């Protein structure tokens, strides 16, 4: 489980500082995620 | 009049008087007998086995004049696990039970009641630990002795709580030093063979209740020759228990002796031998009761059908099978016919929702005292593959002549029952015929061989090399199975069940050879039986079809993947255990984890409970029209953002593959990176388990705390240059160097900064009183502040 | 320069640059840009139709310097409800907006950092029903410290008005909230205080000028604002543009459609619902009957449906382009599936082809009407397919193929009734050879010509069936066997014997079974057990045989569905409601009771329950006290309290396993009143749901009751209360009884005392009976005061007129 | 719905004077009954 503004400072510890209404609060969150798909929302 | 099986006293105060000719219940004595007609008008001192039920009985205030001379109760049967539940009686004001002495076997529940601690339930019940009632300050607990009146009932102390009594009209008694275990009598003790009490001091004959069985007038261990131990209190003759046939708790025609004791039915593994409850003939194959129904024919045309005859052994009748409508109803029948192990005539047609018949996988033989016209004890019309499962479970007919025909079920699966099942020529060649039995279905189809295993990343190519005519398309790949005990009709597509999962890729027209693609197979699973669908006609029963060999496809799945549920926890200072999970997609078979750990930046190094208290906040739903507010803002933020994006070095341990580990000689305060890799079988040949968790070191203290003492220096305008050694090794950084200073103690506090520090070489205090003082330095560390130095008494002047 | 459809600005602040070719957003604006790095160096003025995000992109304090002159959103499209929102951005302090006058379709989302400059800015004004904003959350009031110009400590400037009596000065502390005044109001409004164009809504670059409306009311036609020209339509923006423009765009992100179809004499990527592209042309659209959910068309022309998620794809669509050939062999009473999955589709460009044995027959296609038929395979056909047996209902659904060609054998259940006549139906009497739609095999199963059985009897009962039906005889009456009744709760004519058979052929008729007598004199009679109540039950007794010799050649049997309640009749009601409306009244209900029957009036039966004579003789925790989470002792009190009601509740008495008694038939109406009652006396009140044959069967199986509404009067004492002086310094009191007392008068309260009558007790009916009222005694001699109530059953009466008495020492 | 010690007023009430985890308790409680089957359990 993973979401509200503490899934925002987790996408920015997944994403570092590199750079169908279900998303990632609606999975993460919703059901449980790692820290794999939580930082599959940045770039390479 | 030894009551007989049990009493279910019922509607009324008059069932009572049944009461008066029951000397021993060898059953229950359940009391709705709402009634204030009568209360003690029903006194049986006759009465002295099993559960005793008290509610709803309307005038029963104390059972002092209704059961009088209840020795013990057996309790050899519990309706739950209670021999004596007294729970929202009425008016019962007193349990009254004066001679209740023991409660062989179980516990009571005696409980909130009407108007319901001096009796030791302790000492009747080996430890109360029964729900033992109505307000206990109402209890007004008072018997002759207890109360004004001197010491009658005995006394005893539990948990600390010595007391003087059933109710206050009787009282108690208990076996004293005399005995204790052993039964007791009016200070004398009892016959060896006794418990509870006897009529006169250590007699067999005396025996109140007996400790075992009192056979005809005497308290016996065990019953005599051609004499059987009625499970109860007293003991009969081999006639009487066998003769006897049913009276509601009795039941068996005969209650078939076994288990040292004349016992409606036998211990795990005994079947009565024929109609002969004398013995009981080892069955290894433990029977819930006799199978059979009250109605002798029995069939299973529906899956309720299937259900009322789960939970059983023996049936007296038949098992016809008649379920066309079932899907997957393979476990519906698991369950429910899989149980049955014998029957005494026949299982028989027109059920489509079977496969097989290996949902009977209990039916380990059929008699046949009962047969058909024919003596058919038959399958007609089911379109069924394997009957019971020959490979790993034969049956045997004693009496019964097979039948198979227009069951498009091998015919090689009775052929081999011919001698298997013994029925060699008990029917015709007709009976069995070929015509239109297994016509359709698929038994001779070939196996085809794997031409190449290909195996990519998620992705089997799996081919192979042709049917009757070339008129025949569609290769069916039926995929799924981390064992090799799986065949093809586990469950094929609704009639066959439904398990193995279907894929399909089509044949290409002579160059270029079939190639499916199982595009997105398990991730750390392999079986691929490519069975080849065909069009069955023309040839008809000619059509051989096919049916591919089930290879497990053994790559170990496909290749190296993301572990998962890693649980990295540092254990000591400088120190990281990577407890984790046989991944969910090591995409292997786990062979070892290389853990993976490494930028602390200089940024902080420039820096009811409450009765009547709290607030009302039941208007959650009122404080979630903000908060389910969020999650409305969450869609809009949540969905649509990032999506469209779509210092130190590292050091590795592979770990041998034990989900435990540990990573020392780190800093002593320092966040890890503690990536964890699952590099499988081929890692090295396909990538190396795609990356983690993070944990701060525990602060190895030492650096916490200052290194050292402080030196005040005497310095003008009244000031104290202080100083203090930097730690070594910071537990993660000294963000601030707290300061304390003051005349009598150390009153004023500061914190000078990492950087002013390195450049005064301390810190300064300022206007301090002429006279003694004191002052003190601690290391405000990342981790936190550890312990101040030593004491730094200095002195100001002025001048 | 004017933006292309929409705006994804992404991952760094230099993603913002895109903006200056923007000076009308045709879409959305969408900047996480939380670099830190730059602020106000992406200013972008040109920029003046969809969700304005601003939001993560640290670095960002205002939009001061980054969209300046943003004139109005015309809302055309939202993401949810709003044209802009800032939710929780990294750091903004102001918003920016300096200029946005009005939002059009749609308002505004912006908890926050320190976000301020938002209760001053009038948004009732930007948009209308200002409730649906959400600025409640935003950083607290007392930190906006807002203090835009004059607002700030110099003299007035930024705009005086007011939202909901919040009448205060702004869009940041730099800058100012204009809004339209009495100058022009709806009509939008210009600098030097004038009008704007007649049509024109936001901004026009010169004061009241047709060729100017920077935004336009509706779309600016070559740089003329127009309500709605030569060859122009409607442009879904705020601009307009030439047919050509449409037939022109293929794709642009908000853009999809090739050659943006026109309708509704509008520019739009589709027409609106009821009409299909004009052939492949942005000329007009083609009046339909709603054939546009969607473009069914997937990137894949060529499509089958051989799992319920391959058909899954194709739900909620209208015009494929490809094929629907179905494969699915295996799906348990997927006929609901695909109804939804396959059916929405009306037309498909090549056709609708094979071993498929999950779904009983094509009727899930319920919308398809017409399949374009431009791909072919070549078959434009059915093979190796069976369970499904009825196609495309030809009798509620006729289908052909603009482009077509039909092919059927080795299809068991496949019916060959569905094609050799309705070749005529679907269009396609010559499009194929005759060999294609062959006899060889091509529904060898099937139901076929089975003959229909008659049902000899129909008996009823009270909830079972007893249909007999004329001992089939067919070819050989060895080959018949058994029979089954198939049986569903159905008082409908619309129900057919495929409906829902076994696994594949759906799940809705119960079936059952009985086998055929050996004996030709007897005949079949199924007892059917256990109608279904309050429902008629439909009774078609298949003739489920085996086959042989024949086997393909046997017809069959299946009696029509002949739909037997008459064979049910009355039964016990149900939901029986009922609570005193009134005094000497009882209102009562019934929720359509669920008696074995077709409900014919409601017998009502209620008495005088009997009084007994024994009352005749007579979290938020503010102030939490205990919310302990070990309640579990209080399930393990509730363990034998239950099982209680599962142990001698179950088999002790077998539990079936004064005043007289009134009646009514209440037509139907599910309500009704029983009036006349006495006072205050409960009311078994046995509804008798009486059915079609109740005066034959008996009025239903018996019930609800209430105590009619206490009769103010009878409560209180009917009349005052006299004083006689008695010895001891008594007084002998006195009162009159009720005439109905509600219930009964149960106390008779008495009052008394000199200065105030706080002494009070109570007199039981039968002393007063026997008195005439009660006796006081050691009265101060002095002037004295009385009062007695009669305290009845249903409550407390009232206290007589005042009492004033006296007693003497002498 | 109807059990605890009110359903034994209740099962009085209609029972007039005629009057293992699972069985009665087991349904007008655990569901929902009326005062017809409720009567049922009662004798004449």
């Amino acid at each position: 489980t993973l979401c509200g503004a503490e899934l925002v400072d987790a996408l920015q510890f997944v994403c570092g500082d590199r750079g169908p209404q279900t998303g990632i609060v609606d999975e993460c969150c919703f059901r449980s995620c790692d820290l794999r798909r939580l930082e599959m929302y940045c770039a390479p | 009049e030894i009551c007989g099986p049990g009493i279910d006293i019922r509607n009324d105060y008059q069932q009572l008087k049944r009461l008066e000719n029951c000397t021993v219940i060898e059953g229950y004595l359940h009391i709705l007998i709402s009634k204030a007609e009568d209360y003690r008008s029903y006194r049986f001192p006759k009465l002295t086995t099993e559960y005793l039920l008290l509610f709803r009985v309307a005038g029963l205030e104390s059972l002092g004049d209704l059961f009088p001379n209840l020795t013990v109760i057996r309790g050899w049967k519990l309706f739950y696990n209670y021999a004596l539940v007294i729970f929202e009686m009425t008016n019962l004001k007193d349990i009254g039970l004066y001679n209740l002495r023991n409660i062989t076997r179980g516990a009571i529940r005696i409980e909130k009641n009407a108007d319901l601690s001096t009796v030791d339930w302790s000492l009747i019940l080996d430890a109360v630990s029964n729900y033992i009632n109505k307000p206990p300050k109402e209890c007004g607990d008072l018997c002759p002795g207890t109360m004004e009146e001197k010491p009658m009932c005995e006394k005893t102390t539990i948990n600390n709580e010595y007391n003087y009594c059933w109710t206050t009209n009787r009282c108690q008694k208990m076996c004293p030093s005399t005995c204790g275990k052993r039964a007791c009598t009016e200070n004398e003790c009892c016959h060896p063979e006794c418990l509870g009490s006897c009529s006169a001091p250590d007699n067999d004959t005396a025996c109140v209740a007996c400790r075992h069985y009192y056979y005809a007038g005497v308290c016996v261990p065990a019953c005599p020759p051609n004499t059987y131990r009625f499970e109860g209190w007293r003991c009969v003759d081999r006639d009487f228990c066998a003769n006897i046939l049913s009276a509601e708790s009795s039941d068996s025609e005969g209650f078939v002796i076994h288990d040292g004791e004349c016992m409606q039915e036998c211990p795990s593994g005994f079947i009565r031998n024929g109609s002969q409850s004398m013995y009981c003939i080892p069955c290894e194959g433990p029977c819930p009761k006799v199978c059979e129904e009250e109605k002798k024919t029995k069939t299973i045309d529906s899956v309720t059908s299937a259900q009322m005859l789960q939970g059983c052994t023996i049936f007296k009748g038949n098992l016809l099978i008649n379920i066309r409508r079932g899907n997957n109803i393979a476990s519906e029948l698991e369950n429910f016919m899989g149980l049955i192990e014998v029957v005494t005539g026949y299982v028989k047609r027109h059920s489509h929702a079977l496969v097989s018949l290996s949902f009977l996988k209990n039916l380990r033989l059929i008699l046949g005292e009962e047969q058909l016209e024919g003596n058919y004890s038959y399958v007609l019309d089911n379109q069924l593959q394997q009957l019971w499962d020959w490979d790993h479970r034969n049956l045997t007919i004693k009496a019964g002549k097979m039948y198979f025909a227009f069951n498009p079920l091998c015919v090689s699966e009775i052929y081999r029952m011919e001698e298997v099942t013994g029925t060699k020529g008990r029917q015709s060649k007709g009976d069995i015929n070929t015509r239109n039995n297994g016509e359709r279905a698929s038994c001779e189809s070939d196996v085809l061989h794997f031409t190449s295993t290909t195996t990519s990343k998620n992705r089997i190519i799996i081919t192979w090399h042709r049917p009757p005519d070339y008129r025949d398309i569609s290769f069916t790949v039926y995929y799924k199975a981390p064992f090799k005990n799986v065949t093809e009709y586990d469950g094929q597509d609704a009639c066959g069940s439904n398990s193995w999962n279907m894929v399909d890729v089509d044949l290409p027209p002579k160059d270029v050879e079939p190639g499916i693609l199982l595009h997105g197979l398990k991730p750390w699973t392999q079986a691929v039986y490519v069975k080849a669908v065909t069009l069955t006609m023309v040839e008809n029963d000619h059509i051989r079809g096919a049916k591919s060999e089930i290879l497990y496809i053994r790559t170990n799945a496909s290749v190296p993947s993301i572990p998962l549920d890693v649980l990295s926890a540092s254990n000591s200072s400088s120190q990281l255990i990577v407890k984790w999970n046989p991944p969910s997609l090591p995409n292997g078979n786990l062979s070892y984890y290389i853990v993976r750990w490494q930028p602390q930046d200089g940024y902080l190094y420039r820096h009811g409970p409450c009765c009547a208290c709290p607030k009302t906040e039941a208007e959650k739903q009122a404080e979630k029209e903000e908060a389910e507010y969020r999650k409305v803002f969450e869609n809009f933020l949540h969905n649509s953002i990032f999506v469209p994006r779509p210092e130190y070095p590292f050091f590795e341990s592979r770990v041998d593959n034990k989900e435990r580990t540990v990573i020392s000689n780190l800093r002593p305060f320092t966040l890890y990176r503690i990536d964890i890799h699952s590099c499988n079988h081929e890692a090295e040949k396909l990538g190396c388990s795609a990356s983690f968790v993070f944990a701060r070191t525990m602060p190895a203290e030492g650096a916490d705390d200052i290194p050292g003492p402080v030196t005040w220096e005497p310095r003008p305008e009244n000031s104290i240059f202080l100083k203090w050694p930097e730690p070594e090794n910071p537990n993660g950084l000294i963000l601030m160097y707290e300061i304390k200073y003051g005349s009598q103690v150390e009153d004023q506090r500061e914190c000078v900064s990492r950087q002013e520090y390195r450049k005064y070489g301390g810190a300064k205090l300022n206007r301090l009183n002429p006279g003694n003082y004191t002052a003190r330095i601690q290391a405000t560390s990342l981790s936190g502040n550890g312990s101040w130095t030593d004491p730094v008494f200095f002195y100001v002047q002025a001048k």
